[PDB]
């Protein structure tokens, strides 16, 4: 399961941020097992934090500083799990993680994206 | 002109264009011998030294006018060029151009560009190149680029007759270098990488003498036009038949009748995704992917109690085996024509739609899988032969156009020709038979004896090597080609002694040393040497093709097979046959060549797309099969007559065994007389009237007809005795009494013959001996029955010889007699060939039993059948310690293996036939050591044993057999005058007459009716475009029949119905107008008769079908009556001519195959009764199940028909070998009968199936010969 | 394999008789667990009465004074997958002539669910004093001999005719 992501992402402050995570899995994705793990971490030393996932339906945990700004904007059936960042601020600058597990393919996918904000 | 060599100079430039100037001021084929590429003739002799590889004047008169030049090598090779400057830049004396020629006209150039390529390939063989290989990639690109460059600035890009781009093969180097630069600069790439494969096709360019090979393959393919057209046509027609009959049939599955919480078929079928989910609602046998089929009839599969037969779900085998749509029917019947695992289609269709649909599968195997294949092998052969013949003609025409000395001579007198050689050969045979006595549970004493023997023999052979080596000088000793062999063998022996298992077994090839006194083995050596000799280039081409397809398969599908493994294997691990390595890709390509190409293809498609899998496999198969057929044919025809023509005497230096044998008749005959002389020195009318009566009566046709009817009644009465006899009690009594009557009449027959012909003439005829034995069997059985001795052991195993009763039929049916005489006249030879094949397979079998013996044991969890993983339980003691605490664990072998030379011969018969070899390779390449639990492909590289084996035992031996058979048949035909040896005297009249039907060219052109209107109709119908149109609309109707599918729609069904109605109407109309035109002459044309018939059947069909569907209910009869339409297609044959002739060949050939079919049917009858008697009570296992078994005449004739093509015979044979529990149970109850025990007898079973497969092989060879000679006779006429 | 063969219908008096009832299964490889009931209506009575039940290894005989010690179990043994349900009569009498039913109840075991089916076999029994020979057997025997004799006379007729012909030809010669 290769993951197609842009390593570095520069988005203008206050604009919309398209954060594309995609994969090419040869097996038909079926919603009754396929899982998406959406996590982010700032500095390597500081801890990873989870904000979105997908077990049966799209789950948003509505976090502090991630409140009312993140919604799922992709559809897993066509291998697109992109998300949007509404009206980016300087704060969300950091390193974004999309973890994909698509059974019955055993290999657990992993995309990494660096998001930077320009004034 | 021997001495006309002039340096091509400024004057050459000077003179040429004013020659061409006057040609264009005034407005013969070139010398074939001097045309570039070939060799310089001897007429010009040797070349001045400094003139070699220089610009020279042009020799050929045709090109003399135009402006060219030629450069000649030190290898006397013609390289022609054009004197126009390269790109209008490089004049023929530019210094760069000279040195460029010097490179191009140089052999080391070819040596370099070949040493690069033959390493580029080895670099292709890796699937995951390391990072260091970039350097190699770049250097390779550089070498190809500049070696193409040195061509450019010498040969010339495009401005010339001879310029680079002109040769087709310089297309390929250009395209590969430009793509390599491209992909390197445009930087999935898998398609682009596939074209890097293309590099290794420059191999054909570099090495000489494959240009001609590939040209030959192209020109030989060019001839299979009409046969491929007819193959497409016939496959399509049978595809329509199969589509009509079985549309949707294989979609049956048994669905439980007890659904809880308010569901239906549909309600579930929308919400289902698993194999487990389908298991909870359908019926799956243990360990299967597909759901068990079922049928709506009494002769179909039977659903378990609790389930009902419904049509729903997905078709079997991932959905690819079907008759649903025209394309899938095409695929299924192509699978039938190539007989690739067709028996599974056989069982699936029969379980789905019933047993009585066996006729369909018979008509196809007889026609499609035989008549097409023969037409192909005959066309290819016929082409090949024409080329060999022309080639030979041309070759011929062109040719035409002090103490040391003392004891060395002493040892040489101890070379004594008559005897020491015989001592050595008997040492050879004693060795080989001593080494054919290994086996696995072999005691230490046998071990010792065998070891000691090997040592003594080694010693003797070595001793003779050293003795003869001192006898005469090594300078001549190592000249005799057999000498090098022996020395080699002794050296190998010494190395073995002082250190692999495979190394133990190079002492076997000494069996060829008997070839000196063995002429058939000399034939075999002629084949083996030929394939590396005068036809070694074609074998190299086969190696190239296998490499190309191997690496292409790897490059395309390799990754796929690794990302998508879970679709094709449940444990999420790669399958057994995959394309993710070079070696495994090679194995799959080899398997495709042998003929088992679906199952791998299903996996292929299931992971990597239908289109690319299909194109590859079809192409692999076609190209490979063509090249292999060409190799086979070549060798067969070279060895046939072109090998040798008795140019030298029979063993010119009279054979040492023949020198020895003289000393034997010198000895035995003389001593026979010495003991003879010494032992003598020491010491009335009435009877003849009875005879003439009995003679007269038995000849009378009334008597003969009586006896034939009697024989048929006996034969039929045998078939009622099956498992169900206790149910039909009245039939049981009737059959006993009829058997008693029958034996009575037959002994009266014997008595009348005895008095008629006399004891003598009756005892000196074979048929009377056969009948005598048969009636003896009957008499003994009868008397023992009436004396109470009716149950005592052998007298019950003598009753089972009643099955021989049909064997009286052969003496009454002419065709049977003629076939039997034809097949008996060729046994003497076949025996010698067979015995060579046996000694050869014996060498292979000892190789086997040395490599594998005793290592196929493995613990098996019998509940599911999964061998315990070699993490825990790696060995015996562990398997036993496990059984004592767990259960259903066994240390189980394969039952067909290499534990000794005999089982070795059996397992080899399986491998050389490809029917059941798969489990042997799997369990061999897993082997570790005796008493060891195998590991998954722990010895991967044993498959080469099987590849080598396959190559020699199936490819050369089949060649040898075919060669001898043809030769004998030629003898059996030539001696008697060209008469067909499979036809009776009336059949000959018929054939001669049927021949004159294919020879009438002219007929009167049907005078034109007077009246104007009908005259217009006439000149309409006889016009050329009338038929053209009608056949165009025939194709337009064929497509209307193709467009159907499964569950299409209501609207579509009607709309096709209406097109059909319109076509029917036009056709009927044409018929009527035609009739009106040729009034009273319509029937002079047989094709027009056919037509009338089809139009009528078709109208009838439409109306009747309508009637039945509307009022009656009969699905099956509806479908079988809707097949009247198929006739409308058969008129495509009318317009064709490339097909008419071929089908007329089949019509010519029919009666011969009729007689072989009669013989085959009688043999199948006898074997059916034998199986009915013995194997009706065996367990139900691999090939014997609830529907295919021997419990009844229908079932047994089905099973035997299946294995007539040798298909799946291992599956039937496997459950008969079991004996001595836990394999079987000898105390079974078998309700409704008094028989006990449920397992068969190994020896009789092996005899049964082996015997059958050889006899079937022999009759189908005769069928082959019949059709092939018929095709030669028609085509050369 | 398994064959469903009907039982014989005549019994000799004062002897042994086995009443055959085979009930195969539709698919041979399945797995079941069966037990069987036998009811018997005597000739003249109008009601069938339960006589014997067989469950899993044991035959239970109903307390009927016509079958006290005269029936012993004789069908398939040692399993619960009973498929031949025949009983054995060890001492036949005249009270054994009547009507029978072989009640086989088969509970099947499948991948996820279980079936309870039922099959019934009806047998009519006539006890007799001596064994009457089957009509087909007698007819077949007499046919055997009559064809034997007619073939003999046919053949001898041809011998005499051809003998007369050839003998005449020889005197003429
Ligand atoms: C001379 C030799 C020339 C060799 C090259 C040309 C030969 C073959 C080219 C075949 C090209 C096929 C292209 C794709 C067609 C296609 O993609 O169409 C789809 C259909 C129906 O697919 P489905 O919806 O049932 O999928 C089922 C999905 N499942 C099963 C996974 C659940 O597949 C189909 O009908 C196609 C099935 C196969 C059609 C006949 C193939 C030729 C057979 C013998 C040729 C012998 C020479
Ligand atoms: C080329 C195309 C046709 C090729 C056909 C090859 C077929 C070979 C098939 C079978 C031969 C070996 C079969 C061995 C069977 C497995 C069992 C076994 O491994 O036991 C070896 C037997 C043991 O004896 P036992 O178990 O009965 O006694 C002991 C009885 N217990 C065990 C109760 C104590 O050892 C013995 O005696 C062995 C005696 C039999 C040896 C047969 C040798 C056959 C030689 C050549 C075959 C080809 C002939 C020409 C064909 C022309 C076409
Ligand atoms: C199931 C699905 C398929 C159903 C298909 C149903 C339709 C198939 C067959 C319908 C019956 C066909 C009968 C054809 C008879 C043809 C015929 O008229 O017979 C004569 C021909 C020789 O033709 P001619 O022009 O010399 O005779 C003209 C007369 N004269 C000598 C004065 C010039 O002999 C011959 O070819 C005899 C050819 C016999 C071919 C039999 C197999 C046909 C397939
Ligand atoms: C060439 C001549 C070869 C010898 C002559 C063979 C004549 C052809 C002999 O075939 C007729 C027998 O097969 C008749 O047997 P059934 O098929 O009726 O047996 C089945 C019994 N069930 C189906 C009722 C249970
Ligand atoms: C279990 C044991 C089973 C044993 C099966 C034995 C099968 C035997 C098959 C015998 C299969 C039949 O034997 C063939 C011989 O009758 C051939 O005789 P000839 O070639 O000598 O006759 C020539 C006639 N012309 C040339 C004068 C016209
Ligand atoms: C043409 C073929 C000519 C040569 C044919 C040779 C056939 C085979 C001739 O070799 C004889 C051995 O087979 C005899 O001993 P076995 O190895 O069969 O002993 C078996 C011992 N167990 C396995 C039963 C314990
Ligand atoms: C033309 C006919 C050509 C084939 C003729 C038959 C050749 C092969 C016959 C092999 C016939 C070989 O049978 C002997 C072996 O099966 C002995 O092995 P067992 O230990 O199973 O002994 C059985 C004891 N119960
Ligand atoms: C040309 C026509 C050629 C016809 C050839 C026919 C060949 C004969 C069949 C070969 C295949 C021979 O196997 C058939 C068996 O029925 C022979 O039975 P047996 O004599 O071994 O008796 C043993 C019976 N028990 C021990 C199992 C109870
Ligand atoms: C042999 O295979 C059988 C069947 O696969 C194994 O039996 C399973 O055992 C596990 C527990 O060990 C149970 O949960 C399963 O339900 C059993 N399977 C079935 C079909 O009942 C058995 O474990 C294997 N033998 C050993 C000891 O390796
Ligand atoms: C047979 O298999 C066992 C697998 O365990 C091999 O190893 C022995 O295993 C037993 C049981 O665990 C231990 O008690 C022994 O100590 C193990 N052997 C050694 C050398 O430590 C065993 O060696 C195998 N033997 C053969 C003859 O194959
Ligand atoms: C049909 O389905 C309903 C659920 O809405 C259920 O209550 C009812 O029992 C079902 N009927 C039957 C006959 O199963
Ligand atoms: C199997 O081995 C165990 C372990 O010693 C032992 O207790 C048991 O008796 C053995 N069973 C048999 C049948 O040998
Ligand atoms: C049946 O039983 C009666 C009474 O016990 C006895 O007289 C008769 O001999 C028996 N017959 C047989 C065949 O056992
Ligand atoms: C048979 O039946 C009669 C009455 O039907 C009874 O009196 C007699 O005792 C019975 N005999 C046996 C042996 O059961
Ligand atoms: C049937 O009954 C007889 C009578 O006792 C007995 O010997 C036999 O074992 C029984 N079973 C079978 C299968 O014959
Ligand atoms: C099967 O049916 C019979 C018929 O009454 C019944 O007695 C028995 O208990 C049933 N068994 C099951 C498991 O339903």
């Amino acid at each position: 399961m290769e993951v197609t992501v842009p390593a570095t992402l520069n988005v203008l402050n206050g604009s919309d941020a398209r954060l594309p995570c995609t994969f090419n899995s040869c097996y038909t994705v079926n919603h009754k097992q396929f899982s998406l793990n959406w996590t982010y971490q700032e500095c390597n030393n500081c801890s990873e934090e989870m904000f979105l996932q997908f077990r049966m339906k799209i789950i948003n945990l509505k976090l502090e500083r991630f409140q009312d700004r993140v919604e799922f904007s992709g559809n897993p059936s066509k291998y697109d799990v992109s998300v949007m960042l509404r009206n980016v601020q300087p704060e969300d600058e950091g390193i974004y993680n999309c973890y994909i597990m698509n059974p019955p393919d055993r290999h657990r996918g992993h995309g990494k994206i660096h998001l930077q904000v320009l004034m | 002109g021997p001495q006309s060599f002039v340096h091509f100079t400024k004057q050459s430039l000077a003179l040429i264009e004013q020659r061409i100037a006057e040609r264009k001021s005034k407005e013969p084929k070139p010398s074939s011998d001097l045309e570039a590429g070939k060799q310089l003739p001897f007429i010009y002799g040797d070349i001045p030294p400094g003139m070699v590889s220089e610009p020279l004047e042009d020799l050929d008169p045709y090109y003399a006018d135009k402006k060219t030049f030629i450069v000649l090598n030190k290898g006397k090779t013609i390289f022609r060029f054009n004197a126009t400057p390269a790109l209008y830049m490089l004049s023929p004396f530019s210094p760069l151009r000279r040195i460029s020629i010097k490179i191009l006209v140089h052999s080391l150039f070819s040596m370099l560009i070949m040493c690069t390529i033959l390493t580029n390939c080895i670099f292709m063989t890796m699937n995951n190149p390391p990072d260091w290989t970039k350097n190699v990639e770049y250097t390779f690109t550089g070498i190809y680029t500049f070696e193409s460059l040195v061509k450019i600035l010498a040969r010339g890009f495009c401005v010339g007759e001879f310029t680079f781009l002109r040769d087709p093969w310089n297309w390929l180097d250009f395209v590969v270098i430009v793509f390599a630069y491209l992909t390197e600069f445009v930087n999935n790439v898998s398609a682009l990488r596939t074209f890097r494969v293309l590099r290794a096709l420059k191999t054909i360019s570099v090495i000489p003498g494959l240009k001609t090979i590939v040209g030959a393959l192209i020109q030989s393919v060019k001839k299979l036009s009409d046969v491929m057209i007819l193959t497409v046509f016939c496959l399509s027609v049978f595809a329509l038949i199969g589509l009509q009959l079985f549309m949707g049939n294989l979609k049956h599955k048994c669905f439980r009748n007890s659904l809880e919480n308010n569901e239906t078929l549909e309600s579930i079928m929308n919400t289902l995704e698993s194999e487990e989910d389908f298991r909870k609602y359908f019926y799956y046998l243990e360990g299967s992917k597909d759901a068990l089929l079922c049928g709506f009839s009494t002769d179909s599969g039977q659903c378990p109690e609790g389930y009902t037969c419904v049509k729903i779900g997905r078709n079997p085998d991932y959905g690819y085996t079907s008759f649903d749509t025209f394309s899938w029917a095409f695929l299924a019947l192509f699978r039938l024509m190539t007989q690739d695992y067709w028996e599974n289609l056989y069982q699936q269709t029969l379980r789905a739609a019933g047993k009585t649909y066996m006729i369909f599968f018979v008509v196809v195997i007889f026609l499609g899988s035989f008549y097409l294949i023969n037409l192909i092998l005959a066309v290819v052969a016929m082409a090949y032969e024409e080329q060999n013949q022309a080639n030979i003609e041309e070759a011929k025409q062109k040719e035409l156009e002090p103490y040391w000395i003392k004891f060395k001579k002493c040892i040489y007198f101890i070379v004594m020709d008559p005897f020491v050689d015989l001592a050595i050969t008997i040492c050879i045979v004693l060795n080989t038979l001593f080494m054919a006595m290994e086996h696995h549970p072999m005691t230490e004493e046998f071990k010792n004896v065998l070891a000691i023997g090997n040592l003594v023999f080694t010693g003797i052979f070595a001793a003779e090597m050293v003795l003869k080596l001192i006898a005469m000088d090594p300078y001549e000793y190592f000249q005799v080609g057999w000498n090098i062999f022996d020395s080699l063998i002794v050296t190998l022996s010494l190395v073995e002694l002082f250190l692999l298992s495979v190394l133990r077994s190079f002492r076997l090839l000494r069996v060829f040393k008997l070839a000196k006194s063995w002429p058939t083995l000399n034939m075999l050596i002629k084949i083996i040497g030929n394939s590396v000799g005068a036809f070694g280039n074609l074998t190299l081409v086969l190696a190239i093709i296998v490499f190309i397809f191997a690496v292409v398969g790897m490059q395309l599908f390799g990754k796929s097979y690794k990302e998508c493994v879970c679709k094709i294997n449940d444990d999420c691990t790669l399958p057994r046959w995959h394309m993710n390595d070079f070696f495994h890709s090679f194995l799959i390509v080899f398997r495709v060549l042998c003929g088992e190409w679906i199952e791998t293809m299903w996996d292929c498609m299931e992971v990597a797309g239908q289109a690319m899998c299909l194109i590859v496999y079809m192409m692999v198969m076609v190209i490979g099969n063509l090249v292999v057929l060409n190799l086979f044919l070549a060798l067969l025809l070279s060895s046939f007559s072109s090998d040798n023509l008795t140019a030298i005497e029979e063993d010119p230096d009279a054979n040492n065994l023949q020198i020895a044998v003289t000393r034997i008749k010198k000895g035995i005959n003389y001593v026979k007389q010495t003991l003879r002389e010494f032992i003598l020195k020491a010491f009335g009318k009435i009877w003849w009237n009875i005879r003439k009566t009995c003679y007269k009566i038995v000849e009378h046709s009334w008597f003969e007809s009586f006896i034939v009817l009697m024989i048929l009644l006996s034969s039929g009465a045998l078939a009622f005795e099956d498992i169900y006899i206790e149910r039909k009690k009245t039939i049981k009594i009737i059959l006993e009494y009829a058997d008693k009557i029958f034996t009575y009449i037959f002994i009266l027959e014997m008595l009348l013959k005895w008095i008629a012909y006399g004891y003598k003439t009756y005892f000196t005829n074979a048929w009377c001996w056969l009948d005598f034995l048969i009636v003896d069997v009957s008499l003994v059985t009868l008397v023992a029955n009436t004396l109470g001795y009716s149950d005592l052991g052998p007298i019950k195993s003598l009753r089972t010889l009643r099955a021989l009763r049909p064997l009286r039929a052969l003496s009454r049916f002419e065709g049977m007699r003629v076939v039997v005489n034809a097949l008996i006249g060729a046994i003497p030879s076949i025996m010698n060939v067979l015995l060579v094949c046996l000694i050869f397979w014996l060498i292979f079998s000892i190789m086997g039993v040395n490599l594998f013996a005793g290592k196929f044991y493995e613990c098996i969890n019998t509940t599911d059948g999964s061998r315990f993983p070699a993490s825990q339980v790696p060995n015996r003691s562990e398997c036993f310690a496990l059984m004592n605490v767990s259960q259903n664990v066994r240390w189980k072998n394969l039952k067909v293996n290499f534990d000794n030379v005999g089982l070795g011969y059996l397992s080899l018969l399986q491998v050389a036939t490809f029917k059941g070899w798969t489990i042997i390779m799997y369990a061999a390449v897993d082997s570790v050591n005796v008493d060891k639990q195998p590991k998954y492909e722990y010895s991967l590289y044993m498959y080469i044993y099987f590849v080598v084996f396959i190559i020699f035992g199936s490819f050369f031996t089949l060649n040898l057999f075919i060669c001898v058979i043809i030769d004998n048949f030629n003898q059996q035909k030539k001696k008697l005058g060209g008469q067909d040896i499979f036809m009776t005297e009336e059949q000959k009249k018929y054939y001669n007459a049927m021949k004159k039907l294919g020879s009438k060219k002219p007929q009167k052109p049907i005078p034109r009716p007077g009246n104007k209107i009908q005259g217009c109709i006439f000149d309409l119908v006889t016009n050329q475009a009338f038929d053209i149109s009608i056949m165009v609309l025939i194709c337009l109707n064929m497509v209307t029949m193709m467009v159907e599918k499964e569950g299409q729609s209501q609207h579509m069904t009607e709309v096709l119905y209406w097109i059909n109605v319109v076509f029917i109407i036009l056709f009927t109309g044409e018929c009527v107008l035609k009739l009106i035109s040729l009034r009273h002459y319509y029937f002079t044309v047989g094709w027009n008769i056919f037509d009338f018939v089809v139009v009528i059947i078709s109208i009838v069909g439409m109306f009747l079908a309508d009637l039945i569907e509307t009022y009656f209910v009969s699905p099956t009869l509806f479908r079988v009556i809707r097949l009247a339409r198929i006739g409308r297609i058969l008129r495509l044959v009318k317009g064709a001519k490339g097909i008419r002739t071929l089908l007329f060949a089949l019509m010519m050939s029919l009666p011969a195959l009729f007689n072989i079919g009669l013989l085959l049917f009688l043999v199948m009858f006898i074997y059916a009764i034998f199986g009915m008697s013995n194997f009706a009570y065996v367990k139900k296992e691999d090939g014997i199940n609830d529907m295919f078994n021997f419990e009844t005449f229908g079932n047994s004739m089905i099973c035997l028909f299946q294995i007539t093509t040798s298909a799946g015979w291992d599956g039937l044979l496997a459950p008969i070998l079991n004996s001595k529990p836990p394999d079987c149970d000898p105390k079974k109850v078998h309700p409704g009968s008094s028989v006990e025990g449920d397992c068969g007898n190994p020896s009789v079973g092996i005899f049964y199936f082996v015997s059958y497969i050889i006899i079937s092989f022999l009759v189908v060879v005769n069928m082959y010969i019949a059709v092939i000679l018929e095709n030669f006779s028609v085509a050369t006429e | 394999g398994c064959v469903e063969v009907d039982s014989e219908t005549e019994a000799v008096y004062g002897m042994t008789f086995k009443i055959l009832c085979i009930s195969c299964k539709r698919r041979s490889e399945t797995n079941a667990e069966t037990f069987t009931e036998w009811t018997f209506r005597q000739k003249g009575t109008e009601e069938f009465v339960k006589i014997l039940r067989y469950e899993n290894e044991v035959l239970q005989l109903e307390e009927d004074e016509r079958f006290e010690g005269r029936v012993v179990w004789n069908g398939s043994r040692g399993t619960k997958d009973l498929q031949d349900l025949s009983i054995f009569i060890t001492n036949v009498t005249y009270n054994h002539s009547g009507d029978y039913e072989c009640h086989v109840y088969r509970l099947l075991f499948f991948e996820n669910y279980e079936h309870n089916t039922s099959v019934v076999k009806k047998i009519h029994i006539e006890v007799v004093d001596k064994a009457n020979r089957d009509m087909a057997s007698i007819v077949s025997e007499i046919m055997m001999y009559v064809l034997i004799v007619v073939l003999t006379i046919w053949l001898v007729a041809e011998m005499i005719y051809c003998y007369k012909k050839i003998a005449a030809a020889t005197e003429t010669a």
